[PDB]
């Protein structure tokens, strides 16, 4: 129909592209997070020895 | 000071990229006026609370945007102001006074 | 070699997990929370990170009776059927809950405060951490105001093993009054508290309670208002504990931290912010004494958990950016994502003079001393 | 109001523990890995 | 050596605990990108059946 | 305030569904460690296995809550039985078990993260403000005539008394000042804003009041007329 129900379908594909990068940014944060947690505690291991 | 806040605070980017950051005077109900200081836009709001064009609580709400909690004082303006009027209307009726 | 001294800074990871009861002010849970910043700031590598070696129970009955240990030992939240007489003797039940696990929370934060004082009495460092301690409600006999075992008062007796002299310094709203209770009536330990004195919890602290026996002049109260600021504390602080420490020349420090204080609580009433709370903070610091920093009440989270981020890379000597990283718990510090606690505009109730009279007077009845 | 006293409520029922089936299921296997002793 | 032997236990299980963390969030990120893929072909079928009817 | 209540509420679901994901994690870092001995060992140890009365941790009582929340305190002690006696049949059940329950409940917690977003952006900013609304009212009986009147004369009269008291009591009661000279036009702007916007008088009374404050302004404060003009209309129709 290359008219407004392509409008449609492209205010569709906005929302699930913008979901998709909410999630995309999430998992790397976490990824982060983790790094942070377990680079602490390999630290406080060898310190308490 | 509401001007250095107006126009010098930056937002943590981390609740940027997340999604999270939401600002209000962004989202009023209204639109806020513009004008070179502070001062000046919050006299606009006085005036079109005055006419009718804002309620109450929107306008408090825009006070609370612009000044942040060191406004409340204005909170009553009109009030105010019609109780001033009044007392103008005796002084306009007292014989003498003139 | 051997280089500059870092921060002793005592954590036990499962301190978090501990949960008095279904709506109440108090939780444990904070201290997790703490550590999820100080972890994210990469903080930890200023620090000296420590596990803390559980207290038992001749380690606790130093300070508080067989009986009460025993109870605490004994109790569990499904046999208090038959326990009935003990929870009135000993003040547990309404306000003090029995719960899970309760014998081994008050292990860890005793063992937390008892390791700081050993490692100041040792030398390994000169500040120590520990902000599951500082239940300063606790009594001799009972329990009282959401503690169950005094760890201020095993810290401050490891203490006197070789120092002649030591200062505590009590911040939070309420009176510190097991604190004052146990060392009232000697002069090796001066206590010094600011607090609401009102129709206030827990109803002690009056100006003119100084102290008995041979500690007459050595217990200092300040009874303050609703809604003090940041500056009006300020000047009533640094004069008292200038003087203080002028005339009674310390040697040890314990510092009560509480963040109660804060403007916006659960249930204090006065009006500080991040800064004006850290202004003691730092005044204490810049004497250049052995120090402890325990924890104390705090009953909003978010809030609390950002002061005690904050004043701990204030004793570690770092400056902390503003913004706040990405941690487990980000969605309890909206909207606005920052290391900083705001002030309010309810009204002040301490006038110049009232604050002018108390400062004179304190400083006569310290003036007394040597 | 009803909206907010349903959210309370819809809240609550979240953690809600493990269902009755479910533990049914894990009991039946228990005993059954204990008969292979 | 008994502390010797409790520290190299203890970072052989840091070193499992980790991957178990990762693993746990790449699964919760599957979960969430499937269903949006799900969720967004049914709008615009669903939207496709009622432009035709 | 019930602004700062709509945000304690909020901040007491936040820490539940936080303290039953943050317990039951600390159960399933312990199980992975029994478990991966477990995969290790030949298989007739396996048989010849026990656990202490505090399933090798250090602190028994988080984990006996984990169970008793997961499986209800009715089937909870079968559980533990088989976790301390025969534990190579009961880890892998358990622990798979409580995997499944951290998922669930992380989807739910995400689920709800958003409506507990807009409720606080909604309470938050009228929370420091203690004082904006135990002021509509104070304001009110502070600006009656009566209070005015009433404080004026006892003004008077308790500096008559400390005036027969030989004290030194000065001629005026009030001390008002007045440096920024626009504030008085910005008042009168106000003014006229509200004279032709106020649904109380007729025209020529506003008219009247507008003329009259014109002159009285631009005289008393000394502030020349011309300023007063835009704002200060003379035609009220
Ligand atoms: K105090
Ligand atoms: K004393
Ligand atoms: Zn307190």
């Amino acid at each position: 129909t290359h008219e407004r129900f392509n409008a449609c379908i492209d205010l569709i594909t906005e929302r699930r592209d913008d979901r998709v990068r909410l999630a995309t940014e999430n998992l790397m944060k976490q990824l982060g997070n983790i790094k942070n947690v377990m680079d602490y505690v390999t630290k406080q291991r060898k310190y308490q020895l | 000071m509401a001007y250095s806040k107006q126009h010098d605070v930056k937002s943590n980017p981390v609740a940027v990229e997340l999604g999270l950051v939401r600002h209000p005077s962004e989202r009023l109900g209204f639109a806020l006026p513009t004008a070179d200081t502070v001062y000046e836009q919050a006299i606009q709001l006085c005036e079109r609370l005055m006419e009718g064009e804002i309620d109450q609580n929107g306008f408090e709400d825009a006070l609370r945007c612009l000044y942040g909690i060191h406004a409340f004082r204005l909170y009553t303006v009109e009030k105010l102001v019609t109780s001033i009027i009044k007392q103008l209307h005796s002084v306009t009726t007292n014989r003498r006074l003139a | 070699g051997f280089g500059k001294k870092k921060v002793s800074y005592f954590y036990d990871e499962d301190v978090g997990n501990y949960h008095y009861g279904p709506q109440h002010p108090m939780k444990p849970h904070r201290v997790r929370m703490v550590h999820n910043l100080v972890v994210n700031y990469n903080l930890y590598e200023k620090l000296n990170v420590i596990t803390p070696v559980r207290a038992t129970r001749n380690d606790m009955t130093r300070c508080h009776t067989d009986e009460y240990i025993e109870f605490l030992w004994r109790v569990t939240p499904d046999t208090m059927e038959k326990f009935q007489p003990h929870q009135l003797k000993f003040n547990v039940g309404d306000d003090c809950p029995v719960f899970d696990g309760l014998y081994e929370f008050c292990s860890i934060s005793a063992g937390g405060s008892i390791g700081a004082a050993q490692e100041l009495n040792s030398g390994n460092a000169e500040i120590a951490i520990n902000w599951a301690g500082g239940l300063h409600h606790a009594k001799k006999r009972e329990a009282s105001g959401f503690c169950y075992v005094n760890d201020i008062a095993l810290a401050a007796l490891e203490l006197l093993k070789y120092h002649q002299r030591v200062l505590y310094i009590d911040i939070d709203v309420h009176h510190g009054d097991g604190v004052e209770e146990f060392f009232y009536t000697t002069d090796r330990v001066m206590t010094c508290s600011f607090h609401k004195f009102g129709e206030y919890f827990p109803g002690t602290g009056h100006i003119k309670d100084t102290g008995i026996g041979t500690g007459k002049n050595y217990a200092v109260n300040v009874p303050l208002r609703d809604g003090i600021d940041d500056e009006s504390y300020e000047s009533v602080f640094k004069p008292v504990i200038s003087h203080i420490m002028q005339w009674f020349r310390p040697e040890a420090v314990i510092l009560q931290c509480g963040t109660d204080s804060l403007a916006g609580d659960r249930l204090g009433c006065f009006n500080l912010s991040m800064k004006g709370h850290s202004m003691c903070v730092d005044f204490v610091k810049s004497f250049n004494l052995p120090m402890i920093c325990v924890g104390g009440g705090g009953y909003t989270v978010r809030n609390v958990a950002r002061v005690w981020t904050y004043e701990t890379g204030l004793l570690a000597g770092e400056e902390l950016d503003e913004n706040l990283p990405y941690n487990d718990y980000l969605q309890y510090y909206g909207p606005d994502y920052k290391l900083n606690v705001l002030s309010n505009n309810m009204e002040n109730h301490n006038t110049r003079q009232y604050l002018d009279s108390i400062t004179s007077e304190i400083i006569e009845n310290l003036r007394n001393l040597s | 109001e009803r909206a907010e006293r349903d959210r309370e409520k819809a809240v609550e029922k979240g953690l809600s523990g493990a269902t009755e089936e479910d533990i049914q299921s894990d009991l039946q296997l228990l005993k059954k890995e204990l008969a292979k002793k | 050596d008994e502390l010797r032997r409790s520290r190299d236990e203890e970072l052989e299980i840091a070193e499992r605990w980790r991957t178990f963390l990762v693993n746990r969030a790449q699964e919760e990120y599957e979960v969430e990108m499937k269903a949006a893929k799900e969720e967004y072909e049914y709008r615009c079928k669903t939207l496709k059946e009622m432009v035709l009817s | 305030n019930q602004f700062e209540e709509n945000l304690h509420k909020l901040e007491e679901e936040r820490y539940e569904y936080d303290r039953h994901i943050g317990a039951n994690m600390r159960f399933i870092e312990l199980l992975q460690i029994h478990a991966d001995k477990m995969l290790k060992m030949s298989e007739v140890e396996k048989a010849n296995w026990t656990l202490p009365s505090n399933l090798g941790g250090k602190s028994v009582s988080i984990y006996h809550k984990v169970i008793k929340k997961v499986y209800g305190k009715e089937h909870a002690q079968q559980i533990i039985e088989n976790l301390q006696k025969n534990p190579s049949v009961t880890i892998p059940i358990v622990l798979e078990r409580l995997k499944k329950k951290d998922r669930e409940w992380r989807s739910l917690q995400n689920h709800w993260n958003e409506l507990w977003h807009d409720i606080e952006e909604k309470n938050f900013y009228r929370s420091l403000d203690h004082q904006g609304v135990s002021f509509k009212s104070v304001d009110k009986k502070s600006t009656t005539p009566k209070f005015l009147i009433s404080e004026l004369r006892n003004l008077a009269q308790q500096q008559k008394v400390e005036l027969s008291e030989g004290k030194v009591t000065p001629s005026h009661q009030f001390l008002f000042s007045y440096k920024d000279p626009n504030i008085i036009t910005d008042i009168a702007r106000l003014f006229g804003v509200f004279l032709i916007h106020g649904s109380t008088h007729s025209a020529e009374d506003n008219e009247k009041m507008s003329n009259f404050l014109r002159s009285f302004l631009s005289l008393f404060f000394d502030v020349p007329y011309d300023s007063f003009i835009p704002y200060l209309p003379t035609h009220f129709n």
